[PDB]
Parts: structure tokens; sequence; C-alpha cells
RNA sequence: GUCGGGCUCAUAACCCGAA
RNA sequence: UGGAGGUGAUUUAAAUG
RNA sequence: GGCGAAUACGUCCCUGCUCCUUGCACACACCGCCCGUCACUCCACCCGAGCGGGGCCUAGGUGAGGCCCGAUCUCCUUCGGGAGGUCGGGUCGAGCCUAGGCUCCGUGAGGGGGGAGAAGUCGUAACAAGGUAGCCGUAGGGGAACCUACGGCUCGAUCACCUCCU
RNA sequence: ACGGCUUUUCCGGAGUGUAAAAAGCUCCGGGAAUAAGGGCUGGGCAAGGCCGGUGGCAGCCGCCGCGGUAAUACCGGCGGCCCGAGUGGUGGCCACUAUUAUUGGGCCUAAAGCGGCCGUAGCCGGGCCCGUAAGUCCCUGGCGAAAUCCCACGGCUCAACCGUGGGGCUCGCUGGGGAUACUGCGGGCCUUGGGACCGGGAGAGGCCGGGGGUACCCCCGGGGUAGGGGUGAAAUCCUAUAAUCCCGGGGGGACCGCCAGUGGCGAAGGCGCCCGGCUGGAACGGGUCCGACGGUGAGGGCCGAAGGCCAGGGGAGCGAACCGGAUUAGAUACCCGGGUAGUCCUGGCUGUAAAGGAUGCGGGCUAGGUGUCGGGCGAGCUUCGAGCUCGCCCGGUGCCGUAGGGAAGCCGUUAAGCCCGCCGCCUGGGGAGUACGGCCGCAAGGCUGAAACUUAAAGGAAUUGGCGGGGGAGCACUACAAGGGGUGGAGCGUGCGGU
RNA sequence: GGUGGGGUAACGGCCCACCAAGCCGAAGAUCGGUACGGGCCGUGAGAGCGGGAGCCCGGAGAUGGACACUGAGACACGGGUCC
């Protein structure tokens, strides 16, 4: 490979055609100005979601490490699509029960996706029946409506 | 197709040539249907 | 380098700076354009012209001598001779070019299949197509020109 | 084919005896 | 001292964790 | 303690160990590493008979309403004319109907590979000359990794000989 | 714990404030009274190697990683750290990031130079003289609202805020004056880059016609008679219709040994028997000619190994598919005996390779040493040869190596070094060179080419070991070879498994 | 685009009659996607990159699609007509 080009006085046009074209090798570009993000979020953009909770479950965490992750289905109010929520803290799950109703966020790993030993779920529950869990798992408030 | 000789390294993978030899093979079957 | 070929060669003439003729010189300007007009009326290109001057006559280039009519410029073969009236139509390195193309075509009529012989017929072309873009440039052709091998 | 013994770090292959 | 190429050859069977 | 021999004075063929050099995708260190089909669980996607529905351009029929020019009628006039009804003609026009073509969302029998899981299964293709050196292009064949033919590359081990260098 | 003090804030009052109220502000009485949380505590990263629970369960974890009964990492107690009327969680943009690179990145081995070349637009372009004044520089007129930004001073207790002045901002436009170095434009003059031409030479460069070389296969005739062929070992196969082997003749298709050389020629793919004809390119020698006619090259065009396809020929040898004999647990193979397409010629299509120097092309510059091929010059030999030896210049082709470069392996005037250009390509690993859409092809196929989702590495150069159905050297009766005596079969003593 | 008119507050293919074949485009037309424009705002050593609700200036709209009366000014958010 020789010299850089082009480098001439005169030769704007084509060293902006030259950085536009290959701006487009760039995922973060890409992804932003095409909004792909956007196409394809369940939340649509937004930084909670409240939700409807239709069973529990339990997943498997990955090797080398042994234990299960209790999680739950949860039903979107604003469109109907059905996500799959982790419940952080010692004794959470005890806490939920079936057509109780949800608010979730995001769960935090890389890139905005999942974390940890838990590939597959990207969203954890916050408050249960509008009381916050961290709350009723430590104590100091009670679930309402027995 | 266009040359990827990346793949051609054996570390952890079968031989390019017999992938390639799979692939056109499904494509037929793909452009067969596509016809009737 | 060379055009095609990307070789590098170096061979050519050394010419030594100097103003005047040498003292050793015997002839006028009015003798080398009499030789001059007499070589050309035998048929010889301006190329050839000059070897003959330099290798028989003792005469390093014409271009020692101002011209006797305009002082602003120096002597060459061709300056001479459009004084005459014999500086040729077509310009030289063009026309030499031409002719090799004419030859080569005919071979190629009869050998088809000489693929090697065809490449330098296309090298040749672009070479000729060169020249004409030039020549038309600077008006030493009309601008109606045009170089068809079926002509 | 069944059962037992060899060979091998061990299993398969292989060798031997028996009903 | 150290290097680059060419032509010939290669005496049964022998899987696995 | 008593009695008391045979054979060899070698070799690395077998079983193994030490040292130099060389190849290595191994370091849990060859009892290493590691590939594909079929079977099971889960996720996202592609092709798709049928199946409801929306939006655009056309071509044709229809058209609330507006404007302009006419004839006549009713009621008022300050005699200038001014409100409005009925009919004729011209012209403009949202909407609506039919057909034609594209476009989009929703379900969808059946078909296809992709990714995780952990092992149900058959073999051992690649890494050492990996036990037939490996790999690229093209073509045919095979449960599966793969095999074979022509041309090419070294990103191939070992011994002998030859050539070309420093 | 004692002794004392204060009242921002708090409680109750008067005045001022206000359209009226409320806040605010000045005074008076009471009294330390009325007022601290959130996150974290294994590394990054400030802060515990203490105690009690749990025991790959529960749980933690942005990332790396903890937890398998003796947890500084999970839950809790006591301690400690950071910030503080706040302190944590989730999503977005900038920075981090020279992971978008004008300033300022990469492409031999890690992602990445089109298989090769010709050329259109564009960009980049050799020296001197004269003119112009578009670009460009300087001066000055008319503009680019206010708010917003920076500075000093002033008004609210200071500040935030607000006012008076100075500057900046909308980097953009326009009326005039002046300069001429560079770029642009017009005219003149050159020979250095490039091209043309002439001379004596070099070369498996290409096409066409003719003449040969051995070898191999088949057929006819003579001799001779029981085997030949082939493997690690065998068998299928050939042979008394006389093989293998030897001799005398006839026919056929492909291919050109030794000499042969990090030798030669070509853009690359590629090119090697001899003689004759046609034809391409290059080097050297050159006080010959033209006079910047140049570089690169988006689109576009031509060439392009093997294999494959379409028509017509040809078929010795070899040999995908296939048919038999073996090997093996199996053996759709490796080995052996046969064998269709194909390999060859003529006219077309296809456009692909580890098409690799895995290194795009042009120009200037930056120690040496030593081989070899072509041309030229000088000197000395000579059997007078288009012969031999030594030295120097130019152009090709190898090796060692200084400065410099690089992650290193290594490159090093045949750069992967310092500088002036133009074009092409790359932006973590997979999904994928796939799906969909388009163009091309008779077909096989070619060119162009995403997303959902998944994942913490993948990839490169070098180090120490270990291993190899790799090489070399050495050694041992718990190795062999040469030997002597046995154990394994019976009954019993004794130890082990199982029951 | 031209010639001759109409209409308008006014120039104009703004609309007609007649005569020509022009006009735009790989320096990206046309079509599709997204979006009110600017002063400014966030961030960064700077070169840059991202945004443009709130205040000021300009534009547009009054459930969707059409169309008129009065008036200096409207085809009118608290005025009129049709679907
Ligand atoms: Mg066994
Ligand atoms: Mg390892
Ligand atoms: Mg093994
Ligand atoms: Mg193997
Ligand atoms: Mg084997
Ligand atoms: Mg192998
Ligand atoms: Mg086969
Ligand atoms: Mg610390
Ligand atoms: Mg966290
Ligand atoms: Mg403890
Ligand atoms: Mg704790
Ligand atoms: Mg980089
Ligand atoms: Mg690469
Ligand atoms: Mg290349
Ligand atoms: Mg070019
Ligand atoms: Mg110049
Ligand atoms: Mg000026
Ligand atoms: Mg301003
Ligand atoms: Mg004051
Ligand atoms: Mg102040
Ligand atoms: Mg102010
Ligand atoms: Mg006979
Ligand atoms: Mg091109
Ligand atoms: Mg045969
Ligand atoms: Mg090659
Ligand atoms: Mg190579
Ligand atoms: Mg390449
Ligand atoms: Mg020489
Ligand atoms: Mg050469
Ligand atoms: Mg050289
Ligand atoms: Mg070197
Ligand atoms: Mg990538
Ligand atoms: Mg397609
Ligand atoms: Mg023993
Ligand atoms: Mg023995
Ligand atoms: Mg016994
Ligand atoms: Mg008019
Ligand atoms: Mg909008
Ligand atoms: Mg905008
Ligand atoms: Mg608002
Ligand atoms: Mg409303």
């Amino acid at each position: 490979p020789g010299k850089k080009a082009p480098n001439g006085e005169f030769a704007g046009r084509k060293l902006k055609l030259k950085r536009k074209k290959f701006r487009w090798s760039d995922i973060r570009y890409k992804r932003r100005v095409l909004r792909l993000k956007e196409k394809s979020d369940p939340l649509e953009g937004a930084p909670q979601a409240r939700g409807i909770v239709l069973e529990k479950i339990a997943v498997e965490a990955k090797q080398p490490n042994s234990g299960m992750r209790k999680a739950v289905r949860v039903q979107l109010i604003k469109n109907g699509k059905v996500v799959t929520a982790f419940c952080p803290g010692d004794g959470a799950i005890k806490f939920i029960d079936e057509h109780d109703e949800v608010i979730i966020e995001g769960i935090g790993g890389p890139k905005g996706g999942s974390m940890g030993d838990i590939p597959g779920i990207r969203y954890k529950v916050v408050k249960v029946n509008r009381v916050s869990l961290k709350e009723l798992v430590k104590g100091r408030k009670e679930k309402p409506r027995r | 197709m266009k040359r990827r000789p990346r793949k051609w390294k054996k570390k952890g993978r079968m031989r390019w040539k017999w992938i390639k030899k799979r692939i056109r093979r499904l494509k037929r079957q793909r452009k067969k249907e596509r016809g009737l | 380098a060379r055009m095609h070929a990307r070789k590098r060669g170096k061979s050519g003439s050394k010419r030594p700076p100097r103003t005047a003729p040498p003292i050793w010189l015997e002839y006028t300007v009015e003798d080398i354009e009499n030789l001059v007009v007499k070589l050309r009326k035998e048929g010889y290109s301006t190329a050839m012209i000059g070897t003959i001057l330099r290798d028989q006559y003792g005469i390093p280039t014409v271009k020692l001598f101002r011209d006797p009519d305009n002082p602003n410029r120096k002597l060459t073969i061709t300056r001479i001779l459009e004084k005459h009236g014999l500086a040729p139509e077509i310009p030289e390195d063009l026309m030499f070019l031409i002719k090799r193309a004419v030859n080569l075509r005919k071979h190629l009529e009869q050998h088809p299949k000489d693929l090697h012989s065809m490449r330098g017929l296309q090298l040749i072309e672009s070479k000729i197509r060169r020249l004409v873009k030039y020549y038309k440039r600077k008006g030493k052709l009309p601008k109606d020109w045009r170089y068809d091998p079926e002509q």
C-alpha cells in the first residue's frame, strides 16, 4: 500500500465520499441510523414496563456453575408480548403469585443485555403489586391483599 | 462464492471443501422446489 | 519506466552543454540547409537525416545555429524543411506507428489464433490514440481527422 | 450363542478351555 | 560455520477413555 | 552352612528409562485434544397450499356542493334595483361503485437449515510421518465424519544422492 | 461527666412588606432545645484475614470470578470506607476510542491489494521568460435582531440573578482600494520524463508448414515349453486355441529423456526434439528526431491452469463412476486385477484455484561484500575461434549484511526504510458467503449480499516442558538373545474378592 | 421554451389557443425513508460527534376532506356550508 489518498487540495468531494462509505462498516453507527434496536425491542424504547405474571419457572446456571435461578414469565400490557424476568434476592420467588402485576426493567449486562451465568434473561423484577420487591425481601413492608 | 481463507484452518472444524459441497447440495433442493 | 512493460532501461545520448558550434566545424548555415534539403529529397526520415549529418559530415546537431529569420529560436530539421515546403503532412511518429499497425493486421487475418501478437496490436493502437489526442489539442491535425483501420 | 480363563492401565478386537 | 531447492524411496494389523 | 552346574562376554528386535535434535491444534500434559450424521429438550428464523382483512395508482359509471351565462315566476322598491323559487346550458369538484394491477399486517397443514443443552447412539476425519502428509479449484461416489480422479500450494516428517549459495 | 455560652433554624408576639394576603426583612420573650441518610466493604477501587449461620443447596457476579461443612467474596452481628439532604437502580448521547483516523489508523505471516492487464471521467502533474488578476494575502465601506457566552465595575447581606460598558458568537454575504510568490488562464522558449528511429547482438515469447527420437500397445511369421504376473502375505487375472522370454516384419495414439543451471522469455495464466516462413516485447550503444505528448484509473473492455458443457472427430497409455480379488469387528477406502466418461484434435460456451512473492502501480533519496545472465568499454593471453582470464558502466537474477523498521519470525538500493501521488479493500468471533431481490449462463454455476439471534474471546509470533506408529547416541537378566530351573492342570497351607 | 390572449393587487404555464422538441439525470435525477427551520443546547484539550419540547424569531393547524360570505386584512380555534 502506498500513501493514503486522496491528499490533493482540490479533492474534497472524493475524501468526503470515502469517509461516508467506510462509516457503514461500523456496527454502532449502522444500528443507530437504521434504528434496528427500535425495530425489535419488546419494551418499545422504554426504561421500565408493566406486565402480568403467567407462571413461575427455574433456569439452570451455565457451566461451570451450579444452581437454579428463579424467574417468571410476564405478559406486557402495552403490546401483549411475553418475556422472562429474573427475581433477585434470597427467597424472593415466595412473594410472587400467578395473576399478579409486576414492573420490570433491564438486568444490566453488557451491550444492554443479559449478564452473569444466566444468558437468555434480559430483565428483572422491581415491584410486585406496586410495592418495592427489595423491601419485601428485607421486610419493612408487607404485600397487600394477602 | 467469496473467499474466506480463515475457514480453511482445521482447528475445531470439518474440512471447508466438504462444507461447501454440502451447502451446494442444499441449494439445489431449494431451487427445484421453487420451480414447482 | 517503459509505458507498458514497466522496465527501467537507461540507454540514451549524453549531450555536452555548449552554446556555439565548435571551432573545427567549417560548414555555414546555408550549406547545412542545402544538405538537409538534398537528403530529404533523397527520401529520408527526419531522424535519419540527423544521423547521416552526424556520422558522415561531422555535424553535431543543427540545433547549434540560430534561425536566420527568427532570432527568438534555434534551428531544427523540421523547421528547415518547413522553410522550403517539404515538411511531413502527418507527424512522423504517428505515421510510423500507423504503418506498423497496418502490417500487423494483415498478419492476424491469416493467423487468427496468434493471441500474443494481438495484444501487441492493442498496445500499438493505444499509443496511436494517445498521440491523436495530443495532436488535436495542438492543432497539428484537423478536428474531423479520425483513425480507422478499414481506411 | 452360553459360561470360565488369558492379553491390556482399562474396554472393544484377539487367543485358549469347556458345556 | 550456516542456509535454499530437486529426484528417489518408507515391510501386515493397532479403535476408544 | 552342605553339595554345586549351563550359557553369553552381545544387541536395542520386544518391554522400558537417560541425553542431543526435530514436529506439535497437547499443559488435566496421548489414559491429551478433537469432528459429523441420527435421537431427545429449548430459542430465534426461512420457504409455504389455504385463510381472514387494510393502502396506493389506473379505466369506466355516479356525484352532495361551488361558480358563470340564459329564460320565466313570487314578494319588496328609493325606480337604481334587491331577496328567493323553478328550468336550460357550460364548467369545476370531496365522496361513492365496479373492475385491473402492486403493497402491507394477522393466522397457517406441511417442508428446511441455524444456535444453545447434555450425552441417547454409530464410527475416529484432523493435530506427531496422527498411523494413506495436509489443504485449494472442479467433478463423481458414500450411514456419518469422509473416499477417488486431473491441475496447483507448503501453511509437510525421515533417509540417501544431486544441484545452488554464504 | 461537670461548668458556662449562643439562637441561623424552632414556638409565641409588634412593625414593615402586599391590590389584599402569604413569604421575606428589623426588633422583643422562651430554649440545645426541633433536625442524617443512601450506597459499599476479593481485584479493578477507598475500606475486616473478626464472629455466628448455610454447605455446588440457597445465593452473589457491569467484567475477572466466589459458593462441594475450617467462605476476608452468599445471609446476619460488630467494626471500617465514600459521598452527604441526599444517595443507589434502569434506558439514551458524548468521552473513554488513533474501535472511522483532515489533524491521525491499518492491508507478507493476525480482518484486509481486484487472477492479470488496457484505458474514459475525476484527482495529481518537469524547467525558464512575458501578460492577466479568478483562487490567495493586506486595508477599508454596508450587513449577519435580542436573549444565550467571556471580562471589569455597579444593585439585591455576598452569590445565583439583574444593570452599565468592552469583547466574542451566527466562519457566512456583499461595495471599493492595493500586492503578484504560489495555483488557474493566455502567449513565447526548452530537453531532463515519455514516445519515434538507426546499429551489432540475446531469449523454452506466439502462430503456421515439414522432418525426426526412443519408449509403449495390438497384429502376422520363426524359435522354445510350463509357467507368467502381483503382494507385507495372497488371490482374482494371463497361459497347451502355446503365454512369460528371444528374433524378423506390419499398424497405431500420446509424449520430447540426459545436456538443464535460486539459468532464460512473457502482463498474468504459462512456454523445452530439429529445419523453414510469418509475428510481439525488452536490454545495451546513440552531440539522431518529436517537444511534457506523463501517473493512477470510478464506470467499461480484453486475456485467463485444471475440471465441466454443446456439436463433429480420435482413443496407445493412464483412469472419476462401476465390476471382481484381498484386508478388517465393519471397510461404501487405503493394496491388487479389469474398466466408462475424461485426458488428444477442430468450432464455441463456462470465468473459476493455496490464480501465493498470501507483498497494487509510477517517481526521488538512504553503508558495504560476494555469485550469475545480456550488451558495451579497457587490458592481457591465445591453438587466431561467434575462444580464454581480470577490471569498470548499464539492465536483469540470487545470497550475507550496516543505518532504519517490526509483536516477533524477519525485511534491509529486487524494502516490509524516509518522502511526493492515485485507485482498490478492512473495522471482535459466529449466523454467512446463507435468505430475499437483481443481472449473466444451455446447464453446472458466477458477480452482488442483509437480519433475528448467539458468544468472551476467536486470531498471530515466540518460550519452557511433555509426547510422536520422527532422527541420533547410551543402558538394564524386575529387557531380549544363549541357557538352567519353574508357575499355569491335582490335593492341601495361607492371603484377597464375593456370598 | 416561443407567439397571441385571459385572469390577478401584482410578474409568471398561473390558466387557455396555436407553433416547436425541449427540460432533469452516476457531480445521483426520479422514487422511497425520516423529520417543522434557525438563534442555540449536551459533550470533548482541540479537530470533532450528538440533539434541536420549554425562551425569541419564521412556518403550519383547529376531529378528517372540500368550499364560501363580510371585511383594509380570513376562505376565520370561542363565526357560516356540504360530505
Ligand atoms: Mg476384553
Ligand atoms: Mg492448552
Ligand atoms: Mg487416544
Ligand atoms: Mg485419523
Ligand atoms: Mg488407519
Ligand atoms: Mg491422514
Ligand atoms: Mg469411490
Ligand atoms: Mg484497598
Ligand atoms: Mg451490579
Ligand atoms: Mg465462617
Ligand atoms: Mg457482611
Ligand atoms: Mg488498527
Ligand atoms: Mg488474512
Ligand atoms: Mg494481486
Ligand atoms: Mg491505466
Ligand atoms: Mg511546475
Ligand atoms: Mg480578490
Ligand atoms: Mg446577537
Ligand atoms: Mg450591596
Ligand atoms: Mg458582584
Ligand atoms: Mg444581563
Ligand atoms: Mg509362435
Ligand atoms: Mg474497475
Ligand atoms: Mg489398466
Ligand atoms: Mg502458479
Ligand atoms: Mg509460495
Ligand atoms: Mg489475493
Ligand atoms: Mg558480462
Ligand atoms: Mg525477466
Ligand atoms: Mg542488480
Ligand atoms: Mg538480509
Ligand atoms: Mg466482524
Ligand atoms: Mg438468487
Ligand atoms: Mg517380565
Ligand atoms: Mg529368553
Ligand atoms: Mg495349581
Ligand atoms: Mg400579459
Ligand atoms: Mg412530525
Ligand atoms: Mg432537524
Ligand atoms: Mg411544553
Ligand atoms: Mg381535540
